[PDB]
């Protein structure tokens, strides 16, 4: 409706008997393949991304936002737990880091 | 000639692969929309009869 | 073919030119409408040969290779269910090219979700895409993943009911 791509903003310009809209949009570019999984199996529990997606560069698993590649460590702060690993089709085994875990250890 | 609908692009679909963008383009496009016409008035008596 | 009639018709001026211009404008407007509706993608996307979409069946909406018209069964049923100076101009886009445009749109929305409409087509598994759509309407991803077989079965049943309803209602 407001240009090709994800619409960011628009600017109006007057024209003889008309209007010209300059649509400023965000276009994704330089995409890269990654291996993806619906959920992460850890300690018999299924972890799902809170806002992003699980991606793998070949050996390690990360969670990133869907519209830009920004890999982050899969922790308990950006994932949520729902059920065990027996139900979700395609769940893979990976560790889930706990930020509180070094705190009570020390 | 027979007109080409477009360039063929077979998306590499598989059940466990995703494509994530690593960059972006800020694209500005133009959209021209007419708003008004010239306001014309015709005197019917003067047009038909002078 | 009467010359005397045309000579008398010339006394009325450019009425015939006006009517021909209006009809020409309508005729080009129909082609413009078809371009605006169906030709919204400049890439002709194709589905993969293996139809592994996590239980989702699209055979009733994807084009049938066995048919020479390269239409879907639903589109084939739709085409079967629709039945002195005058000329009928053919449309600029034929039915097979319009079907090809719809096939490209279907392949894009199945293999890439909404990414192909906003830029380059980014591949994504179809259950994950459905989970994204679930999050769009405010339902968590887990609900989609846990009940994926049920959702796929309901979707296939609904598509079959659509074909049956179109085939059974005049
Ligand atoms: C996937 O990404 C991870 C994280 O960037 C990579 O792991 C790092 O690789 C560099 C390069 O040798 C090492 O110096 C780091 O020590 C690694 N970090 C960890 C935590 O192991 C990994 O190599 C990447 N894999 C591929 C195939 O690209
Ligand atoms: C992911 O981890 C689970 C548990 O750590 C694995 O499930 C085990 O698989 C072995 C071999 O099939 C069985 O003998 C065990 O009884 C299973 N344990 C449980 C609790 O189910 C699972 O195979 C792992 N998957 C992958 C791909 O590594
Ligand atoms: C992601 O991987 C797929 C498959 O490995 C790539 O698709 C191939 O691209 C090459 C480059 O032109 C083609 O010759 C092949 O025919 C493609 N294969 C298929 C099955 O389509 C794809 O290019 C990769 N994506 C990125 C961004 O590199
Ligand atoms: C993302 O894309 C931009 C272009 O839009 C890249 O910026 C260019 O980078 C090259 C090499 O680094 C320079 O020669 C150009 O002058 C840059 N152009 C502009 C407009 O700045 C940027 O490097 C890309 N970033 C990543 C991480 O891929
Ligand atoms: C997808 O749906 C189609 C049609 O709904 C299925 O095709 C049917 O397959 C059964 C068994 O092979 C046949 O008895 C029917 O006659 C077929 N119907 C039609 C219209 O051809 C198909 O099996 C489903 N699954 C896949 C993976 O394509
Ligand atoms: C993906 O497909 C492969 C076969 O190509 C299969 O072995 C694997 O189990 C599938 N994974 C899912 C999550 O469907």
């Amino acid at each position: 409706f407001c240009g090709k791509g994800y619409h960011l903003m628009s600017f109006p310009q007057s024209a003889p008997h008309g209007v010209v809209f300059l649509h400023v949009t965000y276009v994704p570019a330089q995409e890269k393949n990654f291996t993806t999984a619906p959920a992460i199996c850890h300690d018999g529990k299924a972890h799902f991304p809170r806002e992003g997606v699980f991606v793998s560069n070949g050996t390690h698993w990360f969670v990133t936002q869907r519209n830009f590649y920004e890999p982050q460590i899969i922790t308990t702060d950006n994932t949520f737990v729902s059920g065990n690993c027996d139900v979700v089709i395609g769940i893979v085994n990976n560790t889930v880091y706990d930020p509180l875990q070094p705190e009570l250890d020390s | 000639y027979t007109m080409s609908l477009g360039a063929e692009n077979s998306v590499a679909y598989s059940n466990n692969s995703i494509a994530i963008p690593t960059n972006f383009t800020i694209s500005v496009t133009t959209e021209i929309l007419p708003v008004s016409m010239t306001k014309t008035s015709v005197d019917c008596t003067m047009y038909i009869c002078g | 073919d009467s010359t005397e009639c045309s000579n008398l018709l010339l006394q009325y001026g450019s009425f015939c030119t006006q009517l021909n211009r209006a009809l020409t404008g309508i005729a080009v407007e129909q082609d413009k409408n078809t371009q605006e509706v169906f030709a919204q993608v400049k890439q002709i996307y194709k589905t993969p040969p293996i139809k592994d979409f996590g239980g989702f069946n699209f055979s009733q909406i994807l084009p049938d290779p066995s048919k020479p018209s390269k239409r879907s069964p639903i589109e084939d049923l739709l085409f079967n269910k629709v039945t002195n100076g005058l000329t009928v101009l053919p449309p600029l886009l034929t039915d097979e090219m319009i079907a090809q445009y719809t096939s490209a749109l279907l392949a894009g929305t199945i293999t890439s979700g909404w990414t192909f409409g906003a830029g380059p087509a980014l591949q994504i598994p179809f259950p994950m895409q459905m989970a994204y759509r679930f999050n769009g309407i405010g339902v968590t991803q887990n609900v989609l993943y846990e009940n994926q077989k049920l959702i796929a079965n309901q979707f296939n049943s609904a598509i079959g009911k659509i074909q049956d309803s179109l085939s059974s209602t005049p």
